[PDB]
DNA sequence: CCCTAACCCTAACCCTAACCCTAACCCTAACCCTAACCCTAACCCTAACCCTAACCCTAACCCTAACCCTAACCCTAACCCTAACCCTAA
DNA sequence: TAGGGTTAGGGTTAGGGTTAGGGTTAGGGTTAGGGTTAGGGTTAGGGTTAGGGTTAGGGTTAGGGTTAGGGTTAGGGTTAGGGTTAGGG
C-alpha cells in the first residue's frame, strides 16, 4: 500500500514555483492550501482519466484520454500529445 | 492545373480539410468554397504565428522556433492573447513582468 | 552578506528565464499512483501522461500564484494568507 | 503499421515561403498541428451550429465566413475575411 | 408505445428522431435513448420534487420561477451541475455576511464628549 | 400554422405523477424545456465527441452512461444509471 | 443615452447585490462596463442577424449569442 | 429620526425579497438602439430582445457588485473603490 | 567588496537538407435537393400631446466614520554550519 | 551507486497588529419641479408560404503521382574554463 505520498511535495519545491510566479513573501499555511488544493485537482483530473479509460474498455491510461479530459474540463494543453 | 494548391494560389490542402469535415460529420452536404475559405483562413493564421515565432527568435539572437519563443509571441502580442487566452503551453514559459511594489524601493 | 528583501528579485529573474521543470519524477508519480488506487486498482501510467498531469498542475499553480500575488498586491500587502487563496478560489469560480 | 495525418510539410513550406533562413522543431510542429486542429474543429462546430440554426442542410462559404467574423475579433477577422474572397475569387476565375 | 413497455412517461421516439436529425453520429441505437429518457424523467422528478418542497415551505400552491431559483441555489448538487445559468425573474440569495451587520455600540452612540 | 415541439404534456404528467395537489405556470414550463433541451444537447455533443474519439460510427447505450457519469457529479450519476439499467432491462425482458 | 442610467438605479443595483457603501466613480465604471458588454452583445447581435438574412434582432438570436458568449439564459424565449 | 448605517439592510432585504425591475424601459432601450446604430443603421427590436437583453445586464450587474462586495469585505472595508472593481475585473478574467 | 552581464577555445546536442511508397487527394459525367426572388395581406413599432401627482435639485447644519504622527515590541527571515534523502546510467 | 539537491540549528532585525485625534465625503429627511408610464389613433415596410423551371453536391469506376517510414553524417546550439565589468552593502 503507497502512504506519505501527499508529503513528497516539497517545500523547496513551492518555493521555487512561487518565485516563479512571482510571490515574493510566503506564509506559513500557504503550503498546505496549495497541497489541498492540487491534491483535489489531481483527484478530479485522474477520476475523468479513469472514466475515460474505462469507456475505451481500456485500463492504462494513455496521452489521448489526457487531452480529453483537459479539454472536458476547460482547459487545453498543446505540445503533449496530438 | 492538376491540384487545387496551383488554382487557388495557396499551399494547405483543401481535399483533406473537406473530407476531415465529410467524416466529422458536421453537415449533411459539406461546400467546395468553404474548405477553399477554411484553408486560407489557417493558410493567414499560420502565416501570421511563423512571422511572429520568427521575429521573437531574431530578438532572441536564434535562428530556430522554440516554444519560449512561440509563448513569447502569444503573450506579446493582444489579439493572439485574446484569441488563445486559456491555452496552456508546455515548455513554454511565463513573462517576468515584476509589479511596481515588488521592488527594493 | 546582502539585505533581506532584495536578493529575491534575482531568484524570481533566475526562475522565470528558464523553462525547467521545479516538481521531481517519482514522488509525483507515487502520489499520482496512490490517487489513482483508490477508485481503481491495477492501473499504470506511461509516463508521458504522468508528465501532462504534472505540467498542468505547474500551470495552475503558477496561475493561482499570480492571481494570489496580485490579490495580496491590491490588499497592500506584499505576503500571502489562507484568507487570500481563499478569495482567490471564491472569485474564479472554482468551488 | 498506421497511418497518422501530422501537418507538417504544409507548415515546412509555409515557414520556407515566409522565410527560408528559419526552421521549426518537433514540439514547435506538434503545437502548430494541436493549434490547426483545434482552429478546425471550432470552424466545424461554429458551422454545424449555424446550419442548425438557419434550417439547411448544405454548407457555404458564407457560414464560414460568419464563424471566422465570430471566432476572430476584427483587424485578423477582415484581413481573413478579404483573403478568403480573394481566393474564393481565384479559384472561381480559374 | 414504449412508455407501457419500459415503464416510463417520457417519449423515445422524438429523442431518437431528434439524435437522427441531429447529425450527431451515423448509427443512433435504440436502448440509448431509452437511457437518455430515463436519466432526463430521473432529473425532471428530482427538480419537481425540489420546486415542489420550496412551494410548500414557502406557502404557496404553485411553481414559479422564485422557487425554482430558490430549490438551484440550495442544492450544492444542482448548483455544481447548473453553475453559469440565470434563470430570468429568479431572484438571488439574502445570506448577509457576518462584517455587514450593524455590530454592537460603542461609546453608546458613539460619543466621547458625553 | 406551424409546429413546435414544447415538452409540457410529460412535464405535467411526470408532476402529477409524484405530486397531485400542485401546479406549474408558464415560465416554469418554458424554463423545464430550455433546461431539457440544454440538457439533450449536452448529451448528444458528449456522445458525438465519444464516437468521434473511439473511431466508432454507432451509438449504444454505453456512450451515454458514460456521458451521464461524466456530466453528473456522484450521487445524481449513480442515481440516473441505476434508473437507467432498471429500465433497460425492463425494456429488454417485455418485448 | 450614455447618461441614461441614474443615480438612484446604480443605488438600487448596490444594495440588491448586497453593497452597503458606494463611492463616486464607482458609477461611471459601472457606466462603461456595461456600455461596452451592451456594445459587444449588439455587435454579436447584428451578426447573427446578418448571417440569418434578417435586420430585426429576435429573441432566438439573443438566446444563441448569449449561449455563445458563455452565458446562457432562461425563460426569455425558449 | 433613526441613526446611519442601520437602515440599509431592511432596504437590501426590501430589494432582495422581491424580483422586480430596477431599470427603465424607454432610456434602456434609447441606449440600445444608440449603441445598434453605430455599427448598421435601420434596425428594429422586438422589444421582447430588449427585456433579455436588460434581464442579462441586470444579472452581469448583480454578479458584479457581488463579488465586489466580497472582495471589500475581504480588504476590510465596507465601502468600494474603482481599485475594487479593477481587482474584480482583472480576476474575474473578463479583459485585462 | 560580491557578485554580474559580456566575449573567445571546445564537446556533445537536437534539427535540417534530399530520399521514398502508400493510403489519400482532384477531374471528369450525370441530377435533385434544397439556396434566394417577387406576387402578397395585417399586425406590431413609433411620434406629438393633456394629466397629475412621487420624488430629484437646490439650501443651512454638525458630528462621527475617516486618517497621520507617537511610542511600546514581539514576529520573520539576510548568513552558516550541520545533516540526511533527491539525482543522476547502466 | 554516487553524489548533489534537501534538512536542520543559530539569530537578530525588519515588517504586520494594536494603540490616540482631526475633517471631509459620504448618509438622512424635506419640497419645488420634468420625464416615464401606459392609452390609444392607422400604416409602410417586413417576414411566411406555395408553385414552377434550373445547376452544383452526392451516388460507381480505373489510374496514376506524392506523402509516410528508413540510412547516415553533417552542421545550429549546450555545455565546459576564465577574463574582464559592472549592481550593491
Amino acid at each position: 500500500v503507497l502512504r506519505d505520498n501527499i508529503q513528497g511535495i516539497t517545500k523547496p519545491a513551492i518555493r521555487r514555483l512561487a518565485r516563479r510566479g512571482g510571490v515574493k513573501r510566503i506564509s506559513g499555511l500557504i503550503y498546505e492550501e496549495t497541497r489541498g488544493v492540487l491534491k483535489v485537482f489531481l483527484e478530479n483530473v485522474i477520476r475523468d482519466a479513469v472514466t475515460y479509460t474505462e469507456h475505451a474498455k481500456r485500463k492504462t491510461v494513455t496521452a489521448m484520454d489526457v487531452v480529453y479530459a483537459l479539454k472536458r474540463q476547460g482547459r487545453t494543453l498543446y505540445g503533449f500529445g496530438g | 492545373a492538376k491540384t487545387r494548391s496551383s488554382r487557388a494560389g495557396l499551399q494547405f490542402p483543401v481535399g483533406r480539410v473537406h473530407r476531415l469535415l465529410r467524416k466529422g460529420n458536421y453537415s449533411e452536404r459539406v461546400g467546395a468554397g468553404a474548405p477553399v475559405y477554411l484553408a486560407a483562413v489557417l493558410e493567414y493564421l499560420t502565416a501570421e504565428i511563423l512571422e511572429l515565432a520568427g521575429n521573437a527568435a531574431r530578438d532572441n539572437k536564434k535562428t530556430r522556433i522554440i516554444p519560449r519563443h512561440l509563448q513569447l509571441a502569444i503573450r506579446n502580442d493582444e489579439e493572439l492573447n485574446k484569441l488563445l487566452g486559456r491555452v496552456t503551453i508546455a515548455q513554454g514559459g511565463v513573462l517576468p513582468n515584476i509589479q511596481a511594489v515588488l521592488l527594493p524601493k | 552578506r546582502y539585505r533581506p528583501g532584495t536578493v529575491a528579485l534575482r531568484e524570481i529573474r533566475r526562475y522565470q528565464k528558464s523553462t525547467e521543470l521545479l516538481i521531481r519524477k517519482l514522488p509525483f508519480q507515487r502520489l499520482v499512483r496512490e490517487i489513482a488506487q483508490d477508485f481503481k486498482t491495477d492501473l499504470r501510467f506511461q509516463s508521458s501522461a504522468v508528465m501532462a498531469l504534472q505540467e498542468a498542475c505547474e500551470a495552475y499553480l503558477v496561475g493561482l500564484f499570480e492571481d494570489t500575488n496580485l490579490c495580496a498586491i491590491h490588499a497592500k500587502r506584499v505576503t500571502i494568507m489562507p484568507k487570500d487563496i481563499q478569495l482567490a478560489r471564491r472569485i474564479r469560480g472554482e468551488r | 503499421r498506421s497511418r497518422k495525418e501530422s501537418y507538417s510539410v504544409y507548415v515546412y513550406k509555409v515557414l520556407k515561403q515566409v522565410h527560408p533562413d528559419t526552421g521549426i522543431s518537433s514540439k514547435a510542429m506538434g503545437i502548430m498541428n494541436s493549434f490547426v486542429n483545434d482552429i478546425f474543429e471550432r470552424i466545424a462546430g461554429e458551422a454545424s451550429r449555424l446550419a442548425h440554426y438557419n434550417k439547411r442542410s448544405t454548407i457555404t462559404s458564407r457560414e464560414i465566413q460568419t464563424a471566422v467574423r465570430l471566432l476572430l475579433p476584427g483587424e485578423l477577422a477582415k484581413h481573413a475575411v478579404s483573403e478568403g474572397t480573394k481566393a474564393v475569387t481565384k479559384y472561381t476565375s480559374a
